């Protein structure tokens, strides 16, 4: 895997290079270098996440290193916040229609997610030009 | 939205309350064209924020390396110099501006880092970081110290470190490497370690920011602090017989500090790029344009040939030049923000003495390098 105009971007596409599936992928995390749970491999496939490359081999990134990484950033890179409704008027398009990932899990918001933050008058943090939220689940527990 | 046929201009306060708004009132007689000069804080911060959704000012001014990252989010217009223009300007000045294959901003004053002394209380400076501990024991019987200066910015404490043999991102090719920092090398090992034995030997203090060692040297306490251009007209009204000089050397080789570039970058969102342009060209980089801006707060070396010569005359301005020369450019590269945030953690880790200077050297390294393999885990989607 040489040139990244031609290696695999996303989980889906590298099962299909491989000739394997999500299932039966085995992956390994970009820092800590263990082997992925399959819980792990299908959270990262629904984070829309890219393959890292090292070496010439594709790694992914476990549950726990995405958080602790996804934390450090937040507190070095967060610029500033806004309601979703101002938001939604800078933009000048719906919520469902700009990527706001969860702040702790990367997870792409889905649009419940979305209007959660709206009716609980929660706001969403731009982190250096990235817009992020917070999912059902981090809303729970970090 | 930016009001067209209008400049709003935004610059440190630092920079001059005067200087630059003559030049704009210069402008305004002659093209009927009002000319708004602001000084916002944070505007580094506050740029970014407001020109993502097109708002903002015309002119932007800062350090260069801020520029790259703006220029990746599509804040700056590409500018357009012909041949005779850019002619005017060191090549250099225009290398710091140029991002991705494109010149993003116009050259103003080069920069760098000097040492600044005492002529009262050391006639003369050392020449070596070797022989500060020795002039600090001499000064403390005199109830004074050797050196005081912020350890709170990487930027401050860089030419040390980096003089053995450190380096922020490698540039072979005409491309920086992301993937080859030089912050866990046996180069920036020796000079933290300098540092920290200084600290440890209580020749510094750990705490020592900006205004602790601003406050020492113009009150007299230290014979020397290290400091920039932005800082002489404060040294001027303590009324302190001080100078200013090359940089110590380290292990016989000398401080290699960072080299910043003031640099004014066009609003991609501007309605009013020809003015700017014109602006910029034609009435801020002159001799009259800059003299100016100069006579109100030292800009350092200026990046317009024909002025720089004119100043060279001024000693401090020759210091500023000889250690930029000795120095690295700071690379505009968005990724050094991974690079500022896990430096200072180390530096500041290091001091405390709670992790030794080569582990908190080998963990800045692994850090910067995690932040830019989360971003890649991320991809650029926005
Ligand atoms: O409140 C908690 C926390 O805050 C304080 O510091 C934080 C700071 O507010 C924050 O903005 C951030 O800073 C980052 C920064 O965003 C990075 O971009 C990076 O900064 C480097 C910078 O980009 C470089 O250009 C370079 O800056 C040089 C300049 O090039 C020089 O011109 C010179 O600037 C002078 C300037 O010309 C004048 O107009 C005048 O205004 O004064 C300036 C001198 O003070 O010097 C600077 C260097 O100081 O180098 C920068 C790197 O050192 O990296 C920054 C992080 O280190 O992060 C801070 C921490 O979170 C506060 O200080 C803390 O004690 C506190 O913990
Ligand atoms: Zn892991
Ligand atoms: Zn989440």
């Amino acid at each position: 895997f040489q040139d990244p105009q031609e290696r695999p971007r996303k989980l889906p596409q590298l099962c299909t290079e491989l000739q394997t599936t999500i299932h039966d992928i085995i992956l390994e995390c970009v820092y800590c270098k263990q082997q992925l749970l399959r819980r792990e491999v299908y959270d990262f496939a629904r984070r829309d996440l890219c393959i890292v490359y090292r070496d010439g081999n594709p790694y992914a990134v476990c549950d726990k290193c995405l958080k602790f990484y996804s934390k450090i950033s937040e507190y070095r890179h967060y610029s500033y916040s806004l309601y979703g409704t101002t938001l939604e008027q800078q933009y000048n398009k719906p919520l469902s229609d700009l990527l706001i990932r969860c702040i702790n899990c990367q997870k792409p918001l889905s649009p419940e997610e979305k209007q959660r933050h709206l009716d609980k008058k929660q706001r969403f943090h731009n982190i250096r030009g990235r817009w992020t939220g917070r999912c059902m689940s981090c809303s729970r527990s970090s | 939205k930016i009001e067209e046929g209008k400049l709003v201009i935004w610059i440190n306060g630092d920079k001059g309350y005067n200087g630059l708004a003559e030049v704009g009132k210069k402008f305004e007689k002659d093209t009927g064209i009002k000319v708004t000069v602001e000084h916002p804080d944070k505007l580094e911060e506050k740029f970014p924020q407001v020109a993502a959704t097109g708002d903002g000012p015309d002119i932007i001014f800062w350090a260069h390396d801020r520029f790259g990252g703006y220029a990746q989010s599509g804040l700056l217009a590409e500018i357009t110099p012909a041949a005779a223009f850019q002619d005017k300007l060191y090549p250099f000045t225009w290398d710091a501006v140029r991002y991705n294959g494109k010149l993003i901003a116009y050259p103003i004053a080069v920069e760098a880092l000097s040492l600044i002394y005492n002529k009262d209380l050391l006639p003369n400076p050392p020449k070596t970081w070797e022989e500060i501990p020795a002039l600090d024991k001499e000064l403390k019987a005199k109830g004074k110290s050797a050196l005081m200066f912020n350890l709170q910015e990487p930027y401050f404490t860089w030419p040390l470190i980096a003089a053995d043999g450190g380096y922020a991102f490698k540039y072979e090719n005409g491309k920086y490497d992301i993937k080859d920092v030089g912050v866990d090398n046996a180069g920036a090992k020796a000079g933290l370690t300098f540092l920290v034995d200084l600290i440890k030997n209580k020749h510094m203090n750990a705490d020592t920011d900006y205004s602790i060692a601003e406050a020492a040297f113009n009150k007299g306490e230290t014979a020397m602090t290290i400091n920039g251009p932005w800082a002489w007209s404060n040294i001027d009204t303590s009324a302190v017989n001080y100078g200013v000089t090359v940089l110590p050397t380290f292990k016989g080789q000398p401080s290699k500090p960072f080299v910043g570039v003031l640099s004014a970058g066009i609003n991609a969102a501007s309605p009013n790029k020809e003015l700017a342009k014109e602006f910029l060209e034609n009435y801020l980089l002159t001799d009259e344009g800059l003299e100016a801006v100069n006579k109100d707060k030292p800009l350092g070396a200026v990046a317009l040939k024909s002025y720089e010569e004119e100043l060279a005359k001024d000693p401090r301005i020759a210091a500023t030049m000889e250690n930029a020369q000795k120095g690295e450019i700071m690379p505009n590269i968005p990724q050094m923000s991974a690079f500022w945030y896990a430096v200072r953690t180390a530096v500041i880790n290091a001091a405390s003495g709670r992790q030794t200077v080569d582990a908190a050297l080998a963990a800045a390294q692994t850090n910067a390098a995690a932040e830019l393999t989360l971003q890649e885990l991320l991809g650029e989607e926005r």
